[PDB]
């Protein structure tokens, strides 16, 4: 039940970033907050400690999260005073999923037997950008020695599988 | 101004619009979707607004089945509640919840006006000052349980007793004597019996005065909610425009409340006592207070009531009964005896059976008929076991006049003319009070036990007894 | 008896068929796929592009 | 074998398999939640990575409430669920006849696969008010108390309700056995039973030659409550396949109360709020969706019908419970079986005073109406006058003659197990009862009189039985009187 | 090496978190073995059974012993398999706990033994066998009014202290000595005292060395008491599958299976159901009881005692297990307080065996006429209770007079009840009790007093007791 | 009538085994026969052998509090 709440928080910050005109700064700040909280897991356990006063926890957030923009810091302090600071990485994931749709870029995970060339991935992105609807498309390539002699792609929640689907389709059609 | 579907939770669908473009409560939403590929189903739904959630999200109630709905489907806002056609166009036509013709006689064009389902009740300034009696022509109804003009009636009857025939001659009598349109609203009760009632509408000729609305057990409970309001807003046109004394038949209003209890658990409400929705008294009253007699016309309503397991203490029969003014209890023991209509005379009560409303003479004659029939339903085991020869020559006079009264409570109907050949009668209140007074005085003790059977007036008793030779 | 023959026949068939799959994969690995991987891929995009 | 394999490899075409997927959040108790699945439908077949099917019921904002239609022990958190692209369907056809089948449609009896070509959705709307016709033709059960006092027509749903071990399943199997001469297609839906009980039922159907036209749908107690939930809807979908073709179908729902318990489990594990007795809100809607699909279509819709016999098991005669009063308020009449009558020798234990048939009279043939209209009066008079014969002084001779007629009425209405009686013999034995041809004969010989009278009608006379079979009316009340007196000459009172 | 931390300890319920992609399937055994690093810790040898999946790669488990001592963060071993119980010829003459470990001080089973998993699906439709032949017990109510089916499921429904453990011990004494096959006793939530007494009676009478005993008695936490019956059942399943042999299952208080499920269901995150029982009250008992079947290989005739809570037969746990049983005997407290032992309700006890084609015509006529007279006497108890025996119309007096004799001649002395009263007890053949009830229904023994029929085997013993009384 | 001891009975000191059985019989007969006692004429057993024994059993089995009796 945390993704639906982080979607609301990230949509509020997203509308602020649209109406302000500083979307790149807010996106860089959200990526910095996500990387800093992924690199350090004890900060949530520190701010969940109840003997620390709320003014002291606001002092820790205002000291640590400095250099980021004003609405990102206001969002972090608002999540602190609403006791919803545990969902800040979920907020970062939802906000980056909002701004990727804002830019028009989509993320995809590719599996192939051999690592493909740099032109073939751009060709696959130029093919699949018309099918998905985005202007720019991203391919993540994994080595994956299980599949043989083909490429399969999971973009969004749709899998375009044609690598080992021939052999499985054959042994399902014969038997 | 056209939004997405977020949740599909059984019959409850959650729809999110744009900011500032929310629909008001009870507005009808539309989903008209064509299948984009083979992985989709063509869908035509109508949703009514029920709640407003947090972030532009609206919980709705579906009128048809929600099977096939995809999250993210486009929802059309109509800007109005469920509009239902009314007028002389609805006479003889069978309708669903959405005011669409179920039967294949045609479709109603878009030029006709359509009254909305949801309407406030008539004010205190507008109602009738004192009670008028809706005169039916039925001797049990006019004598012992008088129907007021604008009130609510409870039919307590099952099948095989003659509920539909009583319904049809109520429609016929109010159509020929008061100029009154009737409206039948079948609320969640046995599609087969609604089909039988419609074919008997067609056979009796009663269909040409009746508008009919059917939403049965098969439909989801939002449909079974809004059926009775569809029939009531069809009746309100004739009342508020034609000034008529309209009948409005709701079969099994218990289904109108239990459909609400089925929806309210999924809408997110805390359960009330006995599992019934918490808003049960208000949802009952917003139906029952639009059934009133104003200064212009009237809407009287005969309403069948199914009591589950004959428990009269659960809250939904209690709140149906608190709106009732009279009951007519249809008994199988009188239908097997040959008494048509099989209205139980002692158990059927009325609020109008009081001498300030019916008069002194009608009240005294009705009370004495109730006293002799109650004294007769104390000797039943004694007659059945110990016999007639042993009772007394004072209580056998009681059972004598009790049988003469009990067979004179039955009529020949106009809608039973096609079955027996007898034309049927409309009996006024003064003549049936005079007839039961003359039987109570003892003027007709020499006439036999029959010739009271299935006659309108007491001159017909004299003519039938002279036709029998006596 | 007639059902028994028809079910044994399908089962055995499935065992041969299983063997045949395992090898199908092994032998396809065995072939030299520099040419094939570029060819397949180019065809696959084209093939995806059409459907 | 290998030539067909080579031909199908030569006919094989390789394409890209596209699929909408979604990873599982929770696995447990036959219930799964899943991220993804953005374009799924409500009430849709969706399938896991094991091949186990699931039904997508609850579509929340961030997950899908998947209802697992098989063994969930192989499904783990992190597996993907594949969107099949079609609503939950049931394989229907003539190949299901004589087969014990899963509610998903797989063969369970182990006699090979079921070769069906087309399917029907498991959630379909009932025929409307205009789509039907009034029930007018008999569903002859073979039980004389049912076919005389609580009659069942084609297109009628009748609740057969009572305690355990009162005789419900025997009424079902006897009714299914009687449909051999008729054009009726039976369907016995076994819900939540022990599977050896289902095998006993199937073997008693095979012994009496009843598997030539019946379909057994079993959802045993070891199967998950998702499969007990979808068993009556699969049964009525298999029925309405034949109903919308012109055929006549009988669908027996053994213990719909176990469907109510399975749907209660199904809703409590999906975290839906309870109601009274912790049953969810749409339990009446649950039973009404399957009991309004039983209808009799009009002559424009084909004319075919589907009559239903749902069962509800009560607890110690508590007929005022929630699921009994839900199903009583749906069906077109009730058949009350009571252990009080069952252990007093009266079997079938049908309490004909409390039992109602709301179609009744239009269901009977013209002979059975004439004969049973006074049967009901004699039995009602006996039920009313037996109350004063429990203790006390005595009763006079007239109502003692009424009590004697009623005792012989009770002895007529008793049957044996799995012995259905044709209607032309039922009208003759109840004609002999009601016209006074049994007052010569003591109460302890009425069963043997009936058993020998059926044999007498088979080997002597038999022009009366052809008259009742062709004209559906009594043979002019004088050949009947001389035939019954000619048999009473033959009968030797013990 | 895929090992996990302990997240939550919630009574008998432990949450375990593994690394992503390495979660165990449902019903796998997990092991906790901790060695108490300092003085503020406790040595732990605890095992866990996977029950659910929670998301955030956390696993919801049920413990088999006490969780007193577990620390958030302990290391959990994944065995990759369900609770494997050692099985074979080794289990004969031995006593086991829920985990298959021997608790009878006679040694330990080596690791080379064959061991089957506890959790397996039920036998299919094509594998079942539905032959009905009568198991003769020597109990007159059981032989006459509800014959036990050889190879079928038998239920003993009773309240507390009503005569149910005594009746299942009488069934052991009459049936299990002369069975000529394997027996399996499974004590699920009964007295540990009764686990010792019954073991020493097996050692005395020599019925041991062909029985296998599993005790998960009422001292055990509920996660054990659920899987006790499944351990004893897979011990029975080895014999009827691999050896094709007739197996006796005696299970005392199979109600404790559903009750031990109900104790854990609140802590598993499940919503409550009717009467506080799990929502899965039907399918948890369907995964157990549909698995106790006879197949084409071998048969299991299971005799199960079933506790009835607060003497309420409409309680959801006894009401949903009537549908599983071929024959039921419903013990009543009203009959136990009258001194009628076995306190079997003659009317409410039914069987699939009681049919003329299965038992015989004369047996069926005598049994149904006994039930007819007892139902007619049950319908008169209001008139007898208020107005008395004085106003019955001289055939109802005859019905009451014969029905007191019938209801007392249903009672019987046991071999087990010799330690209760001193009377040595009797074994009655089926033809003897059919001839006895036929002689009572004909009115042969209307002259004898009705207390002469109490706790008596045969009608010759009725006559000798009645002449010892003075008649 | 309602108070049972299962595992006791094998605990007694072999004198109470000899003595207390007919005490149980006499007290059970008295408690089941006293409810229908004051009606009609008493039988030759119910006059003295059962009721006049059971009254003495009831008077024996009464005690005063805080006065335990040794078993001998
Ligand atoms: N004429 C009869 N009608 C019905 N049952 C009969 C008749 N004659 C004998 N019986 C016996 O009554 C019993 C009824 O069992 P049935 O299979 O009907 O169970 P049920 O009523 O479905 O309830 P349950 O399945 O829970 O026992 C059968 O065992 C059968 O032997
Ligand atoms: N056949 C019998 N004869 C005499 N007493 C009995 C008999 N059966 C049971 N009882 C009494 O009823 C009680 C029932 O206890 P028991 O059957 O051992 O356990 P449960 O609590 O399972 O019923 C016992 O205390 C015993 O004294
Ligand atoms: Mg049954
Ligand atoms: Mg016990």
């Amino acid at each position: 039940n945390q993704e639906v709440i982080a979607k609301r928080y990230a949509s509020a910050l997203f509308q602020i970033a649209l109406e302000q005109g500083q979307l790149d700064r807010i996106e860089e700040d959200v990526r910095a907050v996500r990387q800093a909280l992924a690199e350090n897991g004890e900060f949530l356990s520190l701010l969940s400690y109840p003997k620390l006063s709320l003014d002291q926890k606001k002092a820790l957030i205002a000291e640590a999260f400095a250099g980021v923009s004003t609405p990102v810091q206001n969002t972090l302090l608002l999540l602190l005073e609403r006791h919803r600071f545990g969902l800040v990485p979920e907020l970062a994931e939802q906000f980056l999923a909002l701004v990727d749709d804002a830019r028009g870029i989509a993320k995809a995970v590719a599996y192939s037997a051999r690592p493909l060339t740099d032109e073939e991935l751009r060709a696959l992105s130029d093919v699949f950008a018309q099918k998905v609807g985005k202007q720019t498309l991203e391919i993540e390539n994994i080595i994956d020695p299980e599949l043989i002699g083909g490429v399969r792609l999971r973009i969004g929640n749709r899998i375009y599988d044609g690598s080992v689907s021939g052999q499985l389709e054959r042994i399902r059609r014969q038997l | 101004t056209r939004g997405r579907v977020i949740q599909v939770m059984g019959p409850v669908v959650d729809v999110k619009f744009e900011n500032g473009h929310l629909p008001a409560i009870y507005n009808a939403l539309k989903i008209q979707h064509k299948a984009r590929n083979e992985n989709e189903v063509d869908i035509d739904l109508t949703l009514e607004v029920a709640l407003h959630l947090g972030d532009d999200t609206v919980r709705t109630i579906a009128m048809a089945s929600t099977d096939g709905l995809i999250r993210g489907m486009e929802v059309i806002d109509t800007g109005a509640p469920i509009s239902v056609p009314v007028g002389e166009v609805t006479l003889g036509r069978v309708f669903n919840v959405l005011g669409e013709p179920i039967d294949l006689e045609g479709d109603i064009p878009a030029d006709a006006r359509r009254d909305p389902i949801h309407r406030p009740a008539p004010k205190f300034e507008e109602l009738a000052t004192e009670v008028e009696i809706l005169e039916t022509g039925i001797k049990v109804v006019d004598l012992l349980a008088p129907y007021i003009k604008g009130g609510k009636i409870g039919l307590f009857g099952g099948a095989g007793v003659g509920k539909t025939v009583l319904i049809q001659e109520l429609i016929h009598n109010i159509a020929q004597e008061h100029g009154g349109i009737s409206v039948f609203a079948g609320v969640g009760e046995r599609t087969r019996e609604g089909n039988d009632l419609y074919h008997e509408m067609k056979d009796s000729g009663v269909i040409s005065k009746t508008a009919m609305v059917f939403g049965q057990m098969n439909e989801p409970p939002g449909a079974r909610m809004r059926v009775a309001l569809t029939g009531l807003t069809m009746a309100e046109y004739f009342r508020d425009e034609q000034g008529q004394d309209v009948l409005l038949f709701i079969d099994n209003i218990f289904r109108f409340t239990q459909a609400g209890s089925e929806v309210s658990a999924l809408l997110g409400r805390m359960p009330s006592a006995v599992g019934y929705q918490p808003t049960l008294a208000t949802e009952m009253g917003q139906l029952q207070e639009r059934i009133t007699s104003t200064a212009k016309g009237s809407i009287t309503s005969i309403q069948a009531i199914y009591v589950p397991a004959d428990d009269y203490t659960d809250p939904a029969p209690a709140t149906t009964f608190s709106h009732l003014d009279a009951t007519t209890n249809l008994e199988r023991k009188l239908a097997e005896m040959g008494i048509y209509p099989a209205v139980d005379p002692l158990a059927s009560t009325s609020r109008a059976l009081a001498p300030e409303i019916v008069g002194e003479e009608h009240y005294q004659v009705a009370r004495k008929v109730q006293q002799t029939l109650q004294r007769y339903k104390e000797l039943q085991d004694i007659i059945a076991i110990l016999g007639m020869d042993e009772l007394s020559d004072e209580d056998k006079l009681v059972v004598h006049r009790a049988r003469r009264i009990q067979f004179f409570l039955s009529q020949n109907f106009h809608v039973a003319e096609q079955f027996t050949g007898q034309p049927g009668s409309y009996v006024p209140v003064k003549e049936t009070v005079r007839g039961f007074k003359e039987i109570l005085e003892g003027k007709y003790d020499h006439l036999p036990e029959d010739a009271f059977r299935l006659v309108g007036r007491i001159e017909e008793v004299v003519e039938k007894a002279k036709a029998m030779g006596v | 008896i007639e059902r028994e023959k028809e079910q044994a026949m399908a089962a055995l068939r499935e065992q041969v068929a299983s063997l045949s799959v395992l090898i199908a994969s092994k032998v396809i690995e065995k072939e030299l796929t520099e040419q094939d991987q570029r060819k397949l891929i180019e065809a696959y995009i084209k093939d995806v592009q059409e459907v | 074998i290998s030539a067909l394999i080579k031909q199908q490899i030569e006919n094989y075409e390789s394409q890209i398999q596209v699929s909408d997927v979604g990873t599982v959040i929770q696995v447990g108790d036959g219930i799964a939640r899943a991220h993804g699945l953005d374009n799924v439908m409500s009430g849709e077949l969706v399938e896991f990575a094991n091949g186990v099917m699931g039904m997508a019921l609850n579509l929340e904002e961030n997950n899908v409430g998947i209802v697992i239609l098989g063994p969930y022990t192989g499904i783990k958190e992190g597996d993907e669920v594949r969107r099949t692209g079609r609503i939950m369907e049931v394989p229907v056809g003539e190949a299901l006849i004589g087969r014990v089948v899963n509610p998903l449609g797989q063969p369970v009896d182990g006699l090979g696969p079921v070769e069906t070509t087309e399917t029907r959705p498991i959630e379909s709307p009932a025929p409307g008010v205009m789509d039907r016709r009034s029930v007018h033709e008999p569903l002859q059960t073979g039980i004389k108390a049912i076919d005389a006092l609580v009659p069942i027509g084609r297109g009628q749903r009748e609740l057969i309700i009572g305690d355990r071990q009162t005789g419900k399943t025997s009424v079902a199997i006897d009714t299914i056995i009687n449909q051999k001469d008729q054009n009726m297609i039976s369907i016995y839906v076994a819900i939540g039973q022990k599977e050896s009980t289902v095998r006993t039922v199937v073997e008693t159907l095979r012994k009496h030659g009843a598997l030539d036209y019946t379909i057994v749908v079993t959802a045993s107690a070891s199967q998950p409550a998702p499969l007990l939930f979808l068993a009556p809807y699969a049964g009525v979908a298999m029925g309405e396949y034949f109903m919308y073709k012109g055929k006549h179908v009988l669908v027996v729902y053994d213990d719909l109360s176990k469907q109510a318990a399975a749907y209660r489990e199904l809703s409590l594990l999906l975290r839906r709020p309870p109601g009274r007795e912790a049953y969810p809100g749409d339990i009446f809607y649950l039973h009404s969706r399957l009991l309004e699909r039983a209808a009799k279509l009009s002559d424009a819709k084909g004319g075919g019908s589907l009559t239903a016999l749902p069962f509800v098991e009560t607890q110690a005669g508590d007929i005022s419970a929630y699921i009994p009063t839900n199903v009583i308020s749906i069906t077109d009449g009730q058949i009350f079986l009571q252990s009080d009558l069952f252990f007093s020798g009266v079997r079938p234990a049908i309490n004909a005073g409390l039992s109602v048939s709301r179609v009744g009279g239009a269901a009977q043939i013209k002979a059975m109406k004439k004969v049973a209209g006074t049967l009901r009066l004699d039995l009602a008079a006996y039920r009313e006058l037996e109350a004063f014969a429990q203790f006390g002084s005595d009763l006079d001779k007239a109502t003692q003659a009424k009590l004697a007629r009623g005792a012989r009425t009770v002895e007529v209405l008793k049957q044996d197990l799995h012995q259905p009686i044709p209607v032309e013999k039922q009208v003759l034995i109840i004609y002999a009862l009601t016209r006074g041809f049994l007052d010569d004969i003591p109460v302890e010989d009425v069963r043997r009189f009936e058993k020998e009278f059926y044999l007498f009608l088979d080997q002597n006379g038999q022009h009366l039985l052809e008259h009742i079979r062709t004209t559906k009316d009594l043979p002019n009340e004088d050949d009947l009187n001389k035939a019954i007196e000619a048999f009473k000459k033959t009968f030797v009172v013990s």
